[PDB]
Formats: structure tokens, C-alpha cells, sequence
């Protein structure tokens, strides 16, 4: 799962019991204390207000745990520790296909494929948080001319193509900026960022289009997000983060654990290293390291493949900043791959403790509407369903 | 008090070094007339050892040692005020409160702050009262008398 | 208040921009005071209405 | 204790000098491992 459901003392019960959880937390907490002069344990355990770090000063009236430079770190460590325990009990299956939503994708790769050290994971994730704060213009009050909004196309007869249409029209019409940021659920969840007036005009449209609306149905504005990220406005700051990734993500890694198991955001379809796949990336995200590899695929000599996967993996993570996260396609893709590979019993488990109910509830409603085919499916959450995860009952 | 602010700094997790200026008494052992300052503040050298011993105190607290020389206040030293000129005749310096305050701030400058972060800084703010050959058995008592 | 008025006099003279002064009753002889004071010095910076 | 035996000596009026051997710890500051002796006994110079 992604950010925003994080709670004070999340997964702190597991830390007191599991040994694997302690090693994940303490190795992470020690590094942060020595390098950046602060502890993630304290932040998670009791939520502070202001914090001063090495070069930076973070102040929030509510909590620092809800600040992204921290929140992402907390969320990543919580999940990484929970999976480690699941791995210690051997409950992790050898053929498990894994994916993540936004910041959760970094944890996904960390847990299943071990693509970075525990301290290495919290480096990228922390810096990615600090990178998300300085990207967009602000006022004296820290105001934004933009915002984000959550759409539900349902309750009326409207489709994904109908939503895309209406948004594209009002985007061109007013001359303002309106972008569909997140494709989450087929007929259920969509996120949209751009000019506030554009968000308002779009809110207005469905209220007019839907015949039954007296209450401004189907539209939820997002508090706290001032950045129209995952739109066409963010593509500038990738190159600096693309280098930062290559520093913290070296070339000795497991290709297979990622391939076919991992579903990027920028790329809705499963990771595989092929001339076909690398091209799909370039099309969505034009890039210098990628376009050359596509130009000559005749580099076939066996020294390449791992080195190829290592850059392709980083390209997906670096430009994940820019490209919209497709959760719809991620879910639907799983159906596509199963159907071609057989439909027999599947178990869907979400990890990260209290973040687990979200994308499961996202899956649950998705398992309903397109998936009506009557399949045996199990939706399991680390927070809620733990008795089922460890099979103890 | 040092331990208390060390806990807060560690619990709330700051790497910021609290600079504690230790109000050391000037030049212990070469004055017999103070009766209070000279003896009490000599264990500050032993306190600098505690920080040099305890490992985790470095990030929370830095020890800046300042020896505060002869400094003229009205209330306590109202007897000592007249012989301030007399002691100053030995080629030694007695300080006004504003002068000594300035000496204490200079330890709080960025240059000397970083110096304290690398290692404990012992500063002599005394006016040369250390090599003083003036007999305190007389020139202090008589002054007080 | 005679001590309280003095620090007000001292502040209104020597205060620059960005300058904030805090005056409190305190006893360094009391361990309770020390613990209670820094527990006050270290907590939030927040005012709940 | 020193003051106590000083009173007795003065009250009962003896000029006899009580020799108090002060159990000083060896060479303060050049050992960090004792942890007790080295620091405590350096004030015996102040007691002199």
C-alpha cells in the first residue's frame, strides 16, 4: 500500500515479539540516528510536532509521522519488517507475484527481491520524501494553485472512457490544467490533479451530468496534497533522482525474483527483460539509457542481461515519479496473466499492517464488478487477517 | 541538568550539540582569599573527563570550559572595589561585567563552537591572575578588612 | 514583579528581530524543578484552544 | 572524622599531632579503567 493510512505505533506490537521485525527496525533506526541524527522508532511510537534534522527543519501542527519524509520511511519499515517475519515462518511462497502502490512499490521490491539493504531502502525513501516537498511553487502561506481529487464514476451511467472524455474536454475548453493522476479501480476509484478551478469545474460537470446529485456525489477532494504530481508538470526533477537511485541501488541483484513477479506503476504490465518491454517503457517515458538499448539489441553477449535488468528496474522507479500509477491495469493484468496461465485458487495478501485494508478493499470492490465470474479468491490483510496469514486457528 | 537535556535530545532525536559553557573559577591554587570559587570549580576538569569517558554524550552535549577572572560586581564585591586598582598595579587585568560577558560570547561564536564539537575547550578568561605573585594572606584580607 | 519588571526593561532595550525571550520562576536546588523545567522546555510548542 | 578527633585533641588539650594517612588513589588521569578510585581521590589535593 501507499501513504496516508499510517498510524501512531504502527507495527510496534510486532517489533516487541518478532525477532525479524527488530532487526529490520533497529538496523534502520541506527542508520537514521547516526547519519541524519533522528530515530524513526520515536516518530512512530509517539507522534511529535516539529523536528530539526541535519540540513532541514520540518514542522507540522499535527504530527511528523504524517510528514512524507517520515511517513514514507515509517510505512516502508513497517512492511519490510512484517514480510521478514512472514519469511521467517516460511509462509512466503516461491512463486508469489508482487506489486506496490506509489511509495509501497519500493517496499515491494525490497521485501520480495531484496533489491536494497534495509538502510538503503530508507535512504531512497527518505530522500524521495524530501524531494516531494520542494517540487512545486507555493505562496507566502504555502498555498497551491493546484490540488488532487478522488473520482467515483459509479452511481450513474458513466464509464472510464466517459470520465476520460469529460476531463479531456474541460481541460482543453477552459485552457486550465486537468489530469487524471491515478487509475485505481475500474469503475470505482480515480484521482485527478491540476488547477483548483479545473478540479472545481470537473466537480461541477458530474453534478450536472448525474441527474440525482444534490450533495455533490462521487467527488472527494484530497486534503494535504498541494502538488499536481503524476501529471505532465513533474518530469523535470527525475534526472537527479535517477542518479540517486543508481547510487543506492547497485548492480548485484536477483533478476528472476523481479521478472514476472513485479508490476511497475509507469508500466502496468509485468516486469520482463525483452526488446518488447524496454520499448513500452521508452514510449511512455522517453529516456537516454533506454533508447540506445532499443537501438542495438545485438549486444546479446551474456554479460548484459543482469546489467540490463538493473537499469530497467531503476528507470521504472525513477520515472514512477512522473507517470501516473495504474492500479486498475495492475489488478486487471493479474486477471489477464492468470486466465492465460489458469484460473485456479489465488490468495491476495496485503502487508504493512494498518495499510493492509486499503488496496484490499480496492481489490475487493474490483473482485466484485468486473470479476463477477464466481471465482474462489481470498483477500487477506496483515492488520486485520493475521490469524489467516500465519494459518494459526 | 546536563543529563536531563541529553535525554530530551536523545529521545526527540537531535544530533545537535548543546554547548554548555562551564563557569570555571579562575586559576585554582594561586589564590587563598576567594574561599569559595577556587576550590569548587577544580572538579570541572574531572567533569570534562566524564564527557571524555561517556561515549554517547558527544552528540547531545559539548563542554566549553571558561575560567571567569576577576570581575567587578557592586553587591558582593563592594568591599573589593577599592583594591581593584591595587591588584591591577601588578600588571594584571580585572574585568567589568560587560567585558567578561563579551569574553563569554566569543566562545559562542561559530569558530569556537565547532572547536567544542571536536573536543572540549578550556578557555582562560583570566587577566593573568595566574602567575600573580601577590600574597592573598595580606592584599585580600586587608582589602576585606 | 520587581524581578519580572527588570527583564521586561532588559528585553525592550536589547531585543532584535527574530528575538524571543522567556522568563520563568526556577530553583536549581530542586531536582523536581530541573526535571519539570526541561520537561516543559522539551515537549511541543503548541497551544490548544 | 578529622574534625571530631581535632575537637577531642583541642578540648582535652594535646599538642600531639594525629597523623592521618590519606588513602589516595594512584596517579589520577592516566587510567580510564578503574572508574572509581581515579576520580574520587583527586580532591585530596584540595583537602591538603
Amino acid at each position: 500500500p501507499g501513504q496516508g493510512i499510517q498510524h501512531k505505533g504502527m507495527g510496534m506490537e510486532v517489533r516487541a515479539r518478532s525477532k525479524a521485525a527488530r532487526k529490520v527496525w533497529d538496523s534502520a533506526d541506527k542508520f537514521t540516528r547516526e547519519t541524519l541524527g533522528f530515530s524513526v522508532l520515536h516518530v512512530v511510537r509517539d507522534n511529535p510536532t516539529s523536528l530539526i534534522a541535519s540540513g532541514v527543519h520540518y514542522h507540522h501542527p499535527d504530527g511528523v509521522l504524517f510528514l512524507t519524509q517520515f511517513t514514507q520511511v515509517a510505512m516502508a519499515t513497517v512492511a519490510a519488517a512484517q514480510v521478514a517475519e512472514m519469511r521467517e515462518q516460511g509462509a512466503f511462497v516461491e512463486g508469489a507475484i508482487a506489486c506496490g502502490h506509489s511509495v509501497g512499490e519500493y517496499t515491494a521490491l525490497a521485501c520480495v527481491s531484496g533489491v536494497y539493504e534495509l538502510e538503503a531502502l530508507l535512504e531512497v525513501v527518505f530522500h524521495r520524501g524530501s524531494k516531494m516537498h520542494d517540487i512545486v511553487p507555493r505562496d507566502e502561506l504555502g498555498r497551491s494553485n493546484y490540488r488532487l481529487a478522488a473520482i467515483r464514476p459509479s452511481q450513474i451511467d458513466l464509464d472510464d472512457a466517459d470520465v476520460k472524455d469529460f476531463v479531456a474536454e474541460i481541460s482543453e475548453r477552459t485552457g486550465e490544467f486537468l489530469e487524471i493522476v491515478n487509475f485505481n479501480l475500474r469503475g470505482s476509484q480515480y484521482a485527478i490533479a491540476g488547477t483548483v478551478a479545473g478540479l472545481e469545474a470537473l466537480e461541477e460537470e458530474i453534478e450536472r451530468r448525474r441527474q440525482i446529485t444534490g450533495g455533490k456525489r462521487s467527488f472527494i477532494l484530497v486534503p494535504g496534497i498541494d502538488v499536481p504530481f503524476h501529471s505532465s508538470v513533474l518530469r523535470v526533477g527525475v534526472a537527479d533522482f535517477r542518479r540517486s537511485l543508481e547510487r543506492v541501488m547497485p548492480r548485484d541483484k536477483d533478476p528472476e525474483l523481479i521478472i514476472g513477479r513485479y508490476i511497475p506503476n509507469l508500466v502496468p504490465r509485468p516486469f520482463t527483460l525483452d526488446r518488447d518491454f524496454i520499448q513500452e517503457i521508452r514510449d511512455l517515458v522517453p529516456a537516454e539509457p533506454l533508447d540506445e538499448v532499443l537501438a542495438d539489441y545485438d549486444t546479446w553477449r551474456n554479460e548484459k542481461p543482469k546489467e540490463l535488468c538493473r537499469k530497467v528496474v531503476i528507470e521504472l522507479l525513477a520515472w514512477q515519479f512522473a507517470s501516473p500509477v495504474r492500479w486498475i491495469e495492475t489488478q486487471d493484468l493479474l486477471f489477464i496473466e492468470e486466465a492465460a496461465g489458469g484460473l485456479g485458487v489465488e490468495r491476495f495478501v496485503e502487508i504493512g499492517v494498518k495499510s493492509a485494508p486499503t488496496v484490499a478493499g480496492l481489490a475487493t470492490n474490483t473482485l466484485k464488478l468486473p470479476e463477477y465470474s464466481h471465482s474462489t479468491v481470498e483477500v487477506l490483510n496483515s492488520e486485520r487477517d493475521a490469524a489467516v496469514l500465519f494459518a494459526t486457528d | 541538568l546536563i543529563s536531563g537535556l541529553s535525554k530530551i535530545g536523545a529521545e526527540r532525536d537531535i544530533a545537535s550539540r548543546l554547548h554548555v559553557v562551564l563557569p570555571g573559577s579562575p586559576n585554582r591554587g594561586m589564590f587563598g582569599g576567594d574561599g569559595a570559587y577556587g576550590e569548587a570549580k577544580s572538579a570541572l576538569d574531572a567533569l570534562e573527563n566524564r564527557w571524555s569517558a561517556e561515549k554517547s554524550w558527544a552528540e547531545r552535549v559539548s563542554l566549553a570550559h571558561a575560567l571567569i577572572g576577576w570581575t567587578k560586581g557592586t553587591g558582593l564585591m563592594g568591599q573589593n572595589d577599592a583594591i581593584v586598582s591595587a591588584v591591577e598595579e601588578a600588571g594584571v587585568t580585572t574585568y567589568t561585567t560587560d567585558e567578561m560577558a563579551a569574553m563569554l560570547l566569543d566562545l559562542c561564536t561559530v569558530e569556537t563552537k565547532v572547536a567544542a564539537a571536536g573536543a572540549p575547550v578550556k578557555v582562560d578568561l583570566t587577566g593573568g591572575l595566574g602567575d600573580i605573585k601577590i600574597d592573598m594572606a595580606e592584599l585580600a584580607a586587608k582589602a576585606r578588612e | 514583579d520587581d524581578r519580572l519588571a527588570f527583564y521586561k526593561q532588559l528585553y525592550r532595550d536589547h531585543a532584535r528581530f527574530d528575538a524571543t525571550l522567556w522568563v520563568v520562576p526556577a530553583n536549581m536546588a530542586s531536582y523536581s524543578d530541573i526535571d519539570k523545567l526541561v520537561e516543559w522546555v522539551g515537549t511541543e510548542q503548541t497551544e490548544s484552544l
